[PDB]
């Protein structure tokens, strides 16, 4: 943290923070807690938690007058599979959003197992648009998670009453989630693609659909995208 | 007309016949898309149709006007399962469904305009019944479309 | 098959009347009490590490 | 149910005689009962009305549909209404000098009331 | 409403699961008698006719 603050404030120069096995640190901070022979809280964990995690996720940010940036993506693994474990409720109401792992698309061999639900950013906002990232970006990203949703309930819907039963939104539901699931959701393992790859590829993939089956597109973005 | 007689038409040699029907079938692969009739074909297929010329132009209604009754209407049978299975199932009218029905509802009627002996097959199919239930709809086009057919079926009596 | 297609459309309802304020609220109440026997059992756990 | 392949008919004289035209009849040589009755709706007793539903509806398993003249089935509306099983399924027809009447036919008041 | 004295845990989690589950199950029942209940009414339609 000292590390990545020295580079800002005083090398100014653009940052990024990874924490992996948070859970190990913290089972290492009640080690720790457990040094000063302190009775330990519930489920065996410090009450200062709070402002242990406290000191840490404020190590984030950009700083006026500076131009290096010091942006933090830390990662935890939640206990047992569990997100009521005090690890993910203390970096839940803290941290700005959070980016889970479903343990259904990581056992049914498929790439990176971000359920699309449980995905959210809160600077997501200022990270596109027009000069930012693309103007194709906010529009089509719910557009595809929407796609991805309706096609779970079409998922569902179609395993009760059968394929037989699909409707015109449905059927589209399916295909937009089979889809994105066997595709969009594929990336790779040190495969890294650019913004307008992606842009790119969610128009394509989007286009599997007509145009008025897309509630969640923007007229001039129609018109100015879709080719 | 060429490859259609002779086609119809005759041939001792093996080697001549096979080749005649293989060079008919070449010929009416790619003459078929123009003005393409396959075109269509994907979105029965797919089950999907879009806005587009297609049985608004009256040159595109001619050039597939041939291919419209093979073997027991079995393209007009093709165009009614699709109106009759968001007829008897699903049947749920908002966006898509409703324009994508009118639609075939409108061509369906160009269809049977065309083609007089084709009004044996709308009754039998259920498609007279299905017809006049689209008299009454939520939207105004497609209870428009549907009048239409209706006056259509009622063009010939 | 109307006739059938009633009566068991009235089953699902039923079912749908048992999912409502009958097994939901049952699951709900045994959840609760569980969390409070639970809460409770380590408060009192915790109270003789306190002590 | 899969062994219902047969029709029973309770009707007057012309609707017996179309439907036994038709070809829908049979005796069955063992039992060397009819799947056919001629009704009169002065003749026949309202009992024996009543044990042939009975026993078409319930004492076979055999009987897939039951045909009813609608003045015969207005006779016995009560035993109609009373019929809610599935099968055999339950048909009111006209019959000669007697024209349908929706609201006669049990079942269809059944369905048509909550319509 | 009903409670059970004696609880561990598990029995918490395999209560909420099943909690879950009935209900997207009652969701399923919902959607299937809201279909059953058009086709229903199509074959009444279909039957006065």
């Amino acid at each position: 943290l000292t590390t990545a603050e020295y580079l800002a404030y005083q090398t100014e120069r653009h940052v990024l923070t990874i924490l992996t096995d948070m859970s190990s640190y913290a089972d290492a901070l009640r080690e720790v807690s457990a040094a000063r022979e302190e009775v330990p809280g519930r489920r065996g964990y410090p009450g200062y938690m709070y402002t242990d995690l406290s000191t840490i996720y404020e190590r984030a940010g950009r700083v006026e007058g500076r131009n290096g940036s010091i942006t933090q993506i830390p990662i935890l693994t939640m206990p047992n599979d569990d997100i009521t474990h005090p690890i993910p409720d203390l970096t839940g109401y803290i941290t700005e959003g959070q980016i889970f792992v479903d343990r259904q698309l990581h056992n049914k061999g498929i790439y990176p197992p971000i359920n699309v639900l449980p995905s959210l950013s809160r600077l997501m906002k200022s990270a596109i648009g027009e000069g930012m990232t693309r103007k194709d970006h906010g529009d089509v990203s719910n557009q595809l998670y929407a796609k991805y949703a309706i096609g779970k309930d079409a998922a569902a819907m179609k395993a009760v009453v059968g394929e037989e039963a699909l409707s015109i939104e449905d059927k589209l539901s399916l295909e937009f989630l089979e889809k994105f699931e066997k595709t969009f959701i594929t990336q790779g393992a040190y495969e890294d693609r650019t913004v307008f790859e992606s842009l790119d590829q969610a128009w394509s993939l989007l286009r599997i659909y007509p145009k008025e089956m897309l509630n969640r597109i923007s007229p001039k973005i129609l018109d100015e995208f879709y080719d | 007309p060429t490859v259609q007689s002779l086609s119809e038409r005759k041939y001792s040699d093996e080697e001549l016949r096979q080749d005649i029907s293989n060079l008919k079938e070449i010929l009416e692969n790619e003459y078929q898309e123009l003005t393409s009739f396959d075109e269509y074909v994907a979105e029965l297929d797919s089950k999907l149709l879009c806005w587009s010329p297609p049985h608004v132009d009256n040159g595109f209604w001619s050039d597939n006007i041939d291919e419209f009754k093979k073997d027991n209407y079995k393209i007009f049978r093709q165009l009614i399962e699709l109106l009759q299975a968001k007829v008897r199932n699903g049947d749920v009218n908002a966006k898509q469904e409703k324009i994508i029905i009118q639609v075939a509802l409108n061509d369906i009627t160009h269809v049977v305009e065309l083609l007089p002996e084709s009004i044996d097959v709308l009754d039998k199919t259920g498609g007279k019944a299905d017809i006049m239930e689209l008299l009454n709809h939520s939207d105004s086009r497609v209870k428009y479309e549907a009048l239409k057919a209706t006056q259509a079926i009622i063009g010939y009596t | 098959a109307f006739i059938i297609l009633d009566e068991v459309i009235k089953v699902t309802n039923r079912r749908v009347n048992a999912i409502e304020h009958v097994i939901i609220p049952r699951t709900e109440n045994t959840i609760a009490y569980i969390n409070s026997e639970l809460d409770e059992l380590d408060r009192e756990e915790f109270y003789r590490l306190k002590k | 149910a899969e062994k219902r392949t047969l029709i029973a008919v309770i009707a007057d004289e012309d609707t017996t005689t179309g439907l036994l035209l038709a070809g829908i009849g049979q005796i069955t040589p063992e039992t060397q009962e009819k799947n056919f009755f001629v009704y009169q709706e002065g003749k026949t007793t309202k009992e024996e009305i009543t044990d042939k539903f009975n026993h078409f509806t319930e004492e076979r398993d055999d009987i897939a549909i039951l045909l009813i003249n609608q003045h015969i089935a207005e006779n016995i509306r009560a035993r109609v209404d009373s019929f809610t099983n599935a099968f055999p399924a339950i048909l009111e027809i006209p019959s000669k000098d007697h024209p349908y009447d929706p609201e006669k036919d049990s079942v269809l008041k059944r369905v048509r009331k909550l319509f | 409403n009903r409670e059970q004295v004696f609880p561990t845990r598990m029995t918490l989690g395999l209560m909420k699961t099943k909690l879950k589950g009935a209900n997207q199950g009652y969701s399923l029942l919902k959607r299937k008698s809201e279909a059953l209940t058009k086709r229903f009414r199509d074959i009444t339609k279909r039957i006065d006719d």
